[PDB]
């Protein structure tokens, strides 16, 4: 049921943190105020879309974790490096 | 399949594991 059952183990707090983690991994936020800049806001939006997409794909928190950390890896090791 | 590929290859590049660990340690 719901988002493949596992949903109950990932509350909005954890979601928000993970979004933050993605954002930070993409662009290391100097201070929360930075989030107010459209440049950053776009990254925040993208991070939310990614996080949501992963959530709505993964059949387990484990898989979700893999995909999120994998995403972080790719964005640095694949993309820029 | 793509899962397996990415995981299998990235498991050969432990910075991925460091990121996993960091994600676990950082995110509740």
């Amino acid at each position: 049921g719901v988002r493949k059952g596992w949903h109950e183990h990932v509350t909005q707090d954890l979601r928000s943190h993970l979004v933050h983690k993605l954002v930070q991994a993409i662009f290391p936020t100097p201070d929360p105020a930075a989030l107010k800049d459209r440049r950053m806001e776009n990254l925040v939006a993208y991070a939310k879309k990614v996080e949501g997409d992963m959530y709505e794909s993964a059949n387990s928190r484990d898989e979700y974790y893999h995909l999120l950390a994998e995403k972080i890896y790719k964005i640095q090791k694949e993309l820029e490096e | 399949t793509d899962s397996q590929k990415r995981r299998e290859i990235l498991s050969r590049r432990p910075s991925y594991r460091k990121i996993l660990n960091d994600l676990s340690s950082d995110a509740p």
